[PDB]
RNA sequence: GGAGCCAGCGAGUCUAACCUUGGCCGAGAGGUCUUGGUAAUCUUGUGAAACUCCGUCGUGCUGGGGAUAGAGCAUUGUAAUUAUUGCUCUUCAACGAGGAAUUCCUAGUAAGCGCAAGUCAUCAGCUUGCGUUGAUUACGUCCCUGCCCUUUC
């Protein structure tokens, strides 16, 4: 299942938001 | 007499072979245009290159230069902040972090 | 002839006679080569190159297209002269007139010639490579492709325009003389091929 | 056959106004996600 | 506003910089006449437009 | 039955021009020698002795051509590019040109607007048509 | 000296690659004489095509 | 002019 | 009334309007002189009936040409169409048919566009 | 190179990375190519203008080196004009005129002269005699 | 029920569709077009340079097109999406969101481009099931039973997830990999009739400065 | 500051499980909502 | 590369003795074979026409050809 | 640098100041007095650009290049010597065709060129539309790659 979805062969650097929204979501979790 | 490969104006160093606008461009302060005009002043012929030019025409060139408004050059013609922003976009960037 | 709206005397001769710019004749130009001679179109002749006529149409209907008109849609490329027809006809013109005054031989069989000897008779294809037998069409594609790009690269930073530098192409090219930037390339093809023969 | 010295940096970097310029790209980027 | 284009509109001396408009992208808006709008980009030049 | 149409745009413009300077009558403002001609020109006329008498002849080409013209549309077609976005000429020159004209009398204060070639510049026209036709 | 023959056919399903084609070629000097040539260009039949050498015989270039 | 085993200037 | 015929002429947005009618071989387009068309490299594009017809026949009648639209080009193929269909029309109308037959022969086989618009 | 700032991979300044990399360090020795360039440039071939030099580094980079450059015969330096070679793909003079180090576009025969002789060093071929060989060896050719 | 336009055609004549761009498109856009064309299995890809809609809609319809896919960008980032189906619309347009196109991954592979399988999630309204039967009769009718193929339609918020997938059945469950593009398409405006046709009367129509744009929902 | 309309909807990784997991389970019946020939 | 700027007597007589030799006269072919500048070839193939030691063939502002009386 | 010189899609002012012809002033930008138009009617033939003819320049990082910077002349608000958008002069950099690699493309197509509107999503030298000039090569093959169809074998 990991393999197999290159969005999350391999994707282009930057084509995923998961990092951006995570850091600010466990930021938004803190606040 | 013989042509002048090498001419010294305004203290600078001028190339005979260019033509006379474009070889006095090369003055600092002088242009195209302005090369253009003060040549025109001088009623020396634009099609002639730099060292044909005789000496009166070489003076009256350089006193148009000296001289502009005397010979009625238009006068339209005639020629800590940052460290503060630093200092500001560092105290958002650090208001910022400290939201996340 | 006398007309209410004055019309030239040259007007008139070419009224008697179609020529190419009103100064060449078609009718004395032949192919050498027989192979080449049902792609090489001269015997319709028209005063100028800009026909606007549609050629990619079908796959060999190209071949009916007038020559002259071939050699001015190949002269432009490069981008910035892609869409300039008017200027490659003026040069195409200009050139004409720079090979009848070196050589007092009709510039029109001038080009046929050049076209004929510069159009590679053998290359190579990948399978290593083989020697292979080219098209004749492929050859007159190949011919005027090859004149147009040496002539552009003669000119590309030179004081000498397109219009003489591709004159000396082609006199050079119907000589058969290696001074010719496209008779390097059809030789050095052609020992390629042998090489691999 | 004439020696020229060949030019060349001690330390290679890929002036502070371009600096201050690409750190409010940076900024900019940032608070957008952060309002969006 | 200084600049008018039928709904689209530029508008000054709401914010310094893009700094801010930044911030306020897509925010409720409205004129004293009560017509409804939308903070929809920052203009690069001049700041705060 | 010569008219200006029936000569080249160029010769006719070439050879009126010539007979303007030739006659010596056109005034020419002290500034001609200082202008661009236009925003989006780097450079002066190069030849600035003639240069404007070409335009005059220009203008009262395009004056015969058409009944009535003004300032405005003579700017925009003496216009060029400078993206460049087709900026317009200079409007005094244009201007100027027009009141030179009207005091030779080639044209004249067209009513309903613009200028109208007089019946006496009609008539020089047709005659250094007829000139240059030679 | 190059030999000049006449395409009679366009050969197909000879699994030759792409931007060559197998064809067969009558000799003008010689009616009787055929031999099978490959071509890199676009051919058709009826077509004059100019032969360096006359000996080889055509193989599948794969 | 620099000559035989001559390293280039290092500032 | 003095006889005549109009005819248009098109490619691309460049349309041509031309009328043929009895005459002293005058032919005219927008006003000017058929030798001063422009540009220069192309007036022999506009001269392809003339000189392929010959001249005595529209020695007879005058010919009106106004163009409007499109690219200088466009608009010298619609001027040549223009005066094709005209002078064909003309000869179908005030003058015998096999003269109409030889003039579309001569004008089909060197060129179809100068009687049969190519719209793209 | 590597970023780190951008270093030429050595075989003894740099284990680790190069393990990180994959690449069998062993293979990666640039002072060999430091020292052949300073022999070659400095030899009195060059000096007399008869000679130039053409570098084709693993990874498939040419490099054409005009001879009137000169390298540092310092092996640290000589690696600071690598990493600016490679990156910037063009080295310019002190004075701006020319530019000493470009890299250029493969296969290498077009750069090479029209008519050229090419040969190897092998130390399984025979051993020959290399003065012999290029008087038999024709003029106008180059080797 | 299947619509009045489409009850006619609804999986007798199989659809032909015509993808096309702007005027001078980027690279991008035209490498998303391409993509367009792949995930409709009989797409047709036209390359508009200079052709003008009423030219570009009479010689559609003259060939017998059934729907016509214009798209556009902004910087080589597709932004809008529109469908307009003849002889007499509807036209929708949508607007593309987080776009994601397969020429971003590496090693990415050839797709396939068997009749896919459709899932349709999350639609209930009625415009919800005319967005449904809009984009359902842009492919062919009652795929192979077996195709490995997969194209879905998810509905969350208004906000049509558009995702593609190949899949094999396993002895325990089934694995299901993304071949992209990953897209996000928000109808804005429905139309009665077709592109070219400005006056074409509004069947629906997104408002979006009315104070409960926030919340509501439409899909 | 109130918002005028929907945020654009972000695909986090949880999004792509639900997904994923919606898409599975339907084939698994194989539930296919697919035009079918009249 | 220097290309003469200026028409010297000994640069004149020349211009004179192989300009009626060339089969092809041009810009290009003065400035090429006679080392002169641009301008100058120009000047000089006006100038040479008034003589009628040259004949034109087709006269182009970019273009220029002549050939030997 | 002069001269020639040709489009189409559209937009445009009521309880207002929009598109603006023409006249005059201003080097320009722009100012000023009028005028037509709620528009197939007036702006507008939108006299667009590229382009063509005649001239100057000339293989020189040159009259290519216009980044950066200085000084001025004006517009817009507003009451600040605050910015804003234009024009004049001066200053004149990298760049000499681009590595390994890589993306797209078959006829009014690639490519060049400009003009108009910002009409609820997106777009502000960016989105869309409009028109002008206008090509080379292929239009055959499953050989390699990939995707399918049939054997109700
Ligand atoms: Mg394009
Ligand atoms: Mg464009
Ligand atoms: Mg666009
Ligand atoms: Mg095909």
């Amino acid at each position: 299942r990991e393999e197999f979805n290159p969005f999350e062969a391999v994707g282009k650097p930057g084509i995923s938001k998961q990092i951006g929204e995570e850091q600010r979501k466990r930021a938004f979790e803190a606040r | 007499g013989s042509f002048q490969h090498i001419l010294r104006l305004l203290n600078t160093n001028v190339d005979g072979n260019i033509k006379i606008v474009y070889a006095l461009t090369t003055i600092k302060g002088v242009g195209r245009r302005y090369s253009n005009l003060v040549c025109k002043k001088a009623d020396v012929d634009l099609h002639k290159r730099a060292g044909e030019l005789t000496q009166e025409e070489l003076e009256r060139i350089v006193q148009i230069m000296q001289n502009p408004t005397h010979y009625k050059i238009p006068a339209w013609f005639l020629n800590t902040l940052a460290n503060n922003v630093e200092s500001k976009l560092r105290d958002d960037l650090e208001r910022l972090k400290k939201i996340r | 002839v006398v007309l209410a709206t004055p019309i030239p005397e040259e007007v008139q001769q070419a009224q008697t006679e179609i020529k190419l710019f009103n100064k060449w004749s078609f009718e004395e130009v032949e192919v050498k080569d027989a192979s080449l001679v049902d792609y090489v179109q001269v015997r319709q002749p028209i005063f100028v190159a800009h026909t606007a006529g549609r050629y990619a149409n079908k796959r060999f209907r190209k071949a009916q297209c007038p020559i002259i008109e071939r050699l001015t849609n190949s002269l432009m490329m490069n981008g910035r002269n892609n869409g300039k027809k008017l200027k490659a006809v003026r040069i195409i013109k200009h050139t004409l007139d720079i090979i009848n005054v070196l050589t007092d031989q009709n510039p029109i069989q001038v080009v046929v010639d050049a076209i004929t000897n510069t159009g590679p008779r053998e290359d190579t294809t990948r399978v290593r490579r083989q020697a292979v037998d080219v098209s004749p069409l492929r050859r007159v594609n190949q011919a005027i492709a090859l004149l147009t790009i040496g002539a552009r690269e003669a000119a590309f930073r030179n004081i000498k325009t397109i219009a003489e530098t591709l004159a000396e192409e082609l006199i050079n090219a119907a000589k058969g003389s290696s001074t010719s930037y496209a008779i390097k390339k059809k030789d050095e093809l052609e020992r390629v091929a042998k090489s691999n023969r | 056959i004439p020696t020229h010295a060949p030019k060349y940096e001690e330390n290679f970097n890929p002036k502070m106004k371009a600096q201050l310029k690409k750190e409010r790209k940076f900024t900019m980027k940032e608070i957008r996600k952060d309002a969006k | 506003p200084y600049k008018i284009f039928k709904n689209t509109a530029f508008i000054k001396d709401m914010f310094s910089s893009a700094m801010e408009v930044a911030r306020f992208e897509g925010a409720q808006i409205k004129t004293v006449s009560g017509i409804r709008g939308e903070i929809k980009r920052a203009l690069s030049k001049p700041e705060g437009h | 039955g010569v008219s200006v149409r029936d000569v080249a745009a160029q010769d006719f413009i070439n050879a009126y021009a010539s007979f303007l300077q030739r006659q010596g009558k056109l005034e020419v403002p002290g500034y001609v020698d200082i202008v661009k001609t236009s925003s989006g020109n780097e450079m002066p006329p190069q030849d600035a002795e003639g240069w404007f008498y070409k335009r005059a002849a220009s203008v009262a080409r395009h004056i015969y051509m058409r009944k009535q013209v003004g300032v405005g549309k003579l700017n925009k077609l003496y216009g060029g590019a400078k993206p460049y976005k087709h900026i317009d000429a200079s409007g005094s020159i244009n201007r100027k040109v027009l009141q030179a004209l009207e005091k030779i009398g080639i044209v004249e204060i067209s009513p309903k607007g613009g200028r109208r070639i007089s019946e006496n510049g009609q008539r020089d026209l047709d005659r250094i048509a007829a000139q240059t036709l030679e | 000296p190059v030999t000049l023959a006449k395409v009679i056919k366009v050969l197909g399903r000879t699994g030759s690659r792409g931007g060559v084609t197998q064809v067969r070629v009558e000799f003008l000097e010689d009616t009787s004489r055929t031999i099978v040539r490959n071509v890199k260009g676009p051919v058709r039949e009826n077509d004059i095509l100019v032969l360096m050498e006359s000996e080889r015989e055509a193989r599948r270039l794969r | 002019r620099f000559k035989g085993d001559d390293d280039i200037p290092y500032k | 009334a003095v006889p005549s015929v109009q005819t248009f002429g098109k490619k691309k947005s460049a349309t041509a309007v031309a009328h043929v009618k009895a005459g002293k071989g005058l032919i005219k387009v927008n006003g000017s002189p058929i030798t001063l068309v422009e540009p220069e490299i192309l007036r022999f594009k506009v001269y392809e009936p003339l000189l392929l017809v010959g001249l005595d026949k529209f020695s007879n009648i005058d010919i009106r040409v106004r163009v409007t639209g499109g690219g200088h080009v466009s608009q010298v193929y619609a001027i040549r169409q223009a005066i094709a269909k005209g002078l064909v029309a003309y000869h179908q109308k005030y003058v015998d048919e096999q003269s109409k037959n030889e003039l579309k022969k001569a004008f089909t086989s060197y060129d179809r566009t100068l009687l049969i618009a190519d719209s793209r | 190179t590597h970023k780190i700032k951008y270093v030429l991979l050595n075989c003894d300044d740099h284990q680790g990375l190069l393990k990180k990399m994959g690449r069998d360090i062993s293979e990666a020795r640039p002072d060999i190519t430091h020292q052949c360039l300073l022999t070659l440039l400095d030899s009195p071939i060059n000096k007399a203008g008869k000679l130039q030099v053409y570098i084709q580094t693993s990874r498939g980079i040419l490099i054409e080196v005009n001879p009137t450059v000169r390298i540092p015969r310092t092996f640290k330096r000589f690696s600071g004009l690598m990493v600016q070679l490679l990156h910037k793909l063009s080295i310019r003079s002190v004075n701006s005129e020319e530019k000493l180090l470009k890299v250029i576009k493969n296969p290498i025969t077009d750069h090479l002269p029209t008519k050229c002789r090419k040969v190897t060093l092998s130390f399984d071929a025979p051993v020959i005699r290399v003065q012999d060989y290029i008087e038999k060896l024709d003029d106008d050719e180059s080797i | 029920q299947v619509d009045d336009e489409y009850a006619a055609t609804s999986g007798i004549m199989d659809p032909r569709i015509i993808v096309t761009t702007s005027r001078d498109p980027s690279t991008r856009l035209s490498q998303f077009a391409k993509e367009i064309k792949l995930l409709f299995p009989n797409a047709v890809r036209l390359n508009r340079g200079n052709y003008v809609m009423p030219n570009l809609v009479d010689a559609c319809k003259k060939s017998g097109t059934t729907d016509l896919v214009v798209l556009h960008e902004h910087r080589g980032v597709p932004t809008s999406l529109t469908i307009s189906h003849f002889p007499h619309g509807p036209t929708a347009q949508f607007s593309l969101h987080n776009v994601v196109m397969r020429h971003d991954i590496i090693n990415a592979g050839n797709q396939s481009e068997v009749n896919p399988h459709l899932i349709f999630d999350n639609f209930t309204t009625a415009l919800g099931k005319r967005v449904v039967c809009i984009l359902k009769h842009l492919f062919n009718a009652g795929p192979k039973k077996d195709s490995e193929r997969v194209i879905t339609f998810a509905n969350r918020g208004d906000f049509i997830s558009v995702r593609q997938h190949v899949y094999v059945r396993t002895r325990e469950g089934v694995e299901i990999a993304e071949v992209g593009p990953r897209f996000e398409m928000r109808l804005f405006e429905l139309r009665l009739g077709t592109l070219e046709n400005k006056d074409a009367d509004v069947e629906w129509q997104l408002r979006r400065f009315i104070r409960t744009a926030n919340k509501k929902d439409y899909l | 500051f109130d918002r005028t309309a929907k945020p654009v909807p972000v695909i986090t990784s949880e999004v792509t499980e639900s997904l994923e997991d919606m898409i599975r389970r339907r084939i698994q019946d194989s539930n296919f909502d697919d035009l079918q020939r009249r | 590369a220097q290309h003469a700027v200026i028409l010297d007597q000994e640069k004149y007589d020349r211009i004179l003795k192989e300009v009626p030799t060339y089969r092809y006269v041009s810009v290009s072919v003065l400035v090429d074979r006679l080392k002169i500048g641009g301008s100058l070839a120009r000047i000089a193939l006006r100038h040479l026409e008034k003589e009628g030691i040259i004949k034109p063939i087709s006269k182009h502002s970019k273009q220029a050809i002549y050939t030997r009386a």
